[PDB]
């Protein structure tokens, strides 16, 4: 509808936020994976075991650089 | 032949103790849908996906069980994209997850008290199949007391 | 989605190398992830907020630490979300300096008070 | 075994090696404690 | 090959009884041979679902 539209509208502002929280603490993540990592972060997540992941896939680079 | 693997797929799904018509029906089913679908990312990548839906609900090593049989069962492909569609469909003890007085060389963890009360559901399980069980006569008897003379006994119909 | 491809998602994010590509990090993530998915910690986006002003007064920038403040109360003002804690609390896991000690600094209950 | 812990912390004639030895006694009565209060969470059992 | 395909079959075998497949050991050697020939796998999955289905009406 347009209300169905405006709960849309209060998730673009809320991940704007969410986009400045991370650049204030400078992730190496841009806002395309960030996104992916909030799909992740709905469904209730541990970074103890996501964190290892991501310092691991920027490993997985530098014998590919 | 391949007239004959739909037909032997045929006999071996149905039991036995009409139905001598039926097999013979029965291919031509298989027939008349195999050619509905034919005029309109790896396999071991699936098998991944639902070894991960193991590990969200517990059952770690059976996981590591899964993966460990499909990274030998890489030397069939196209028999588990097949599998997993079957997966999910069905048809219509241990004693060293809390002992230490074994070994010498066995871990300190201490205590753990955060399933130690689902190690009393471990026992909750059995005596809830063997009270299942006694609730699964008293029914199947207690719909023959309440009965009338030969509604389901076919010696009447004599 | 279903977070048993949201994973290979993550995977293809940060190397756009597919995933026939390499399949041993991708299995090395099904095994990390997987059994340590679900908390089996207690939340707190308060704790981890009094930690996230703990890193940028660290980084000895004053006002920085109440724009968050204001972010913060932002993300309250819409409501469009459940689980507040984990994206800030992995956001925070994720700290890096652009330009000690931890143990005697507060972390929650690894429920070791509290089993169903 | 909390009584002669109670008599020794007041005690500094028992060396530095029998002040690492009680002092990994002090984890060992925490544990004890984390047991019961896992308990008492549970109490509201038999 | 013989002994190795003997082999990647009775691995096959378990991988689908701890999942609780409804099929058995010859219906697995079936399928897997019609797989084998280059029959579509998509199109299996509606006979065996049809079959596993139509069968019970029968008894």
């Amino acid at each position: 509808a347009a209300a169905a539209a405006a709960n849309l509208n209060a998730v673009r502002e809320t991940m704007d936020v969410l986009l400045e929280i991370s650049r204030i603490l400078n992730t190496g993540l841009d806002m395309e994976t960030l996104s992916i990592c909030v799909r992740l972060c709905e469904q209730g997540i541990n970074p103890e075991a996501l964190s290892s992941v991501i310092k691991e896939l920027r490993k997985a680079t530098e014998a590919l650089k | 032949s391949i007239t004959q693997l739909f037909d032997d797929l045929c006999e071996a799904l149905l039991p036995a103790a009409n139905r001598k018509r039926a097999k013979r029906s029965l291919k031509k089913v298989a027939y008349n849908a195999l050619f509905t679908n034919l005029f309109q990312l790896p396999a071991r990548n699936k098998i991944l996906m639902l070894s991960f839906d193991l590990r969200v609900g517990g059952l770690g090593p059976k996981a590591d069980r899964l993966e460990e049989l499909v990274e030998e069962l890489e030397a069939v492909g196209s028999v588990l994209d097949l599998l997993v569609q079957l997966a999910g469909s069905g048809p219509p003890r241990d004693y060293f997850l809390n002992n230490k007085h074994v070994g010498r060389n066995v871990p300190y963890s201490g205590y753990d008290c955060d399933d130690l009360s689902v190690f009393e559901m471990d026992v909750q399980s059995l005596i809830s199949r063997e009270e299942c069980l006694c609730h699964s006569m008293i029914q199947e008897t207690l719909q023959v007391m309440e009965a009338a003379p030969g509604t389901g006994l076919p010696t009447v119909g004599l | 989605k279903s977070p048993n491809v949201l994973l290979q998602n993550l995977c293809c994010r940060i190397l756009g190398r597919s995933e026939a590509d390499v399949a041993q990090q991708f299995q090395y993530a099904v095994r990390v992830i997987g059994s340590n998915f679900a908390p089996t910690v207690e939340r707190d986006e308060f704790l981890v907020a009094e930690k996230i002003k703990k890193e940028l007064i660290r980084q000895r920038r004053e006002a920085d630490a109440a724009l968050f403040s204001e972010l913060h109360r932002k993300l309250h003002s819409q409501g469009v979300l459940k689980n507040k804690w984990s994206i800030l609390y992995l956001l925070l896991s994720l700290s890096e300096d652009p330009r000690s000690y931890a143990t005697l600094f507060a972390q929650a209950l690894p429920r070791d008070a509290h089993s169903t | 075994i909390r009584r002669y812990t109670d008599q020794r912390s007041l005690d500094r004639s028992f060396g530095l090696v029998g002040q690492s030895f009680c002092a990994a006694l002090h984890q060992e009565l925490r544990e004890y404690y984390r047991l019961l209060s896992v308990l008492h969470s549970q109490l509201q059992l038999t």
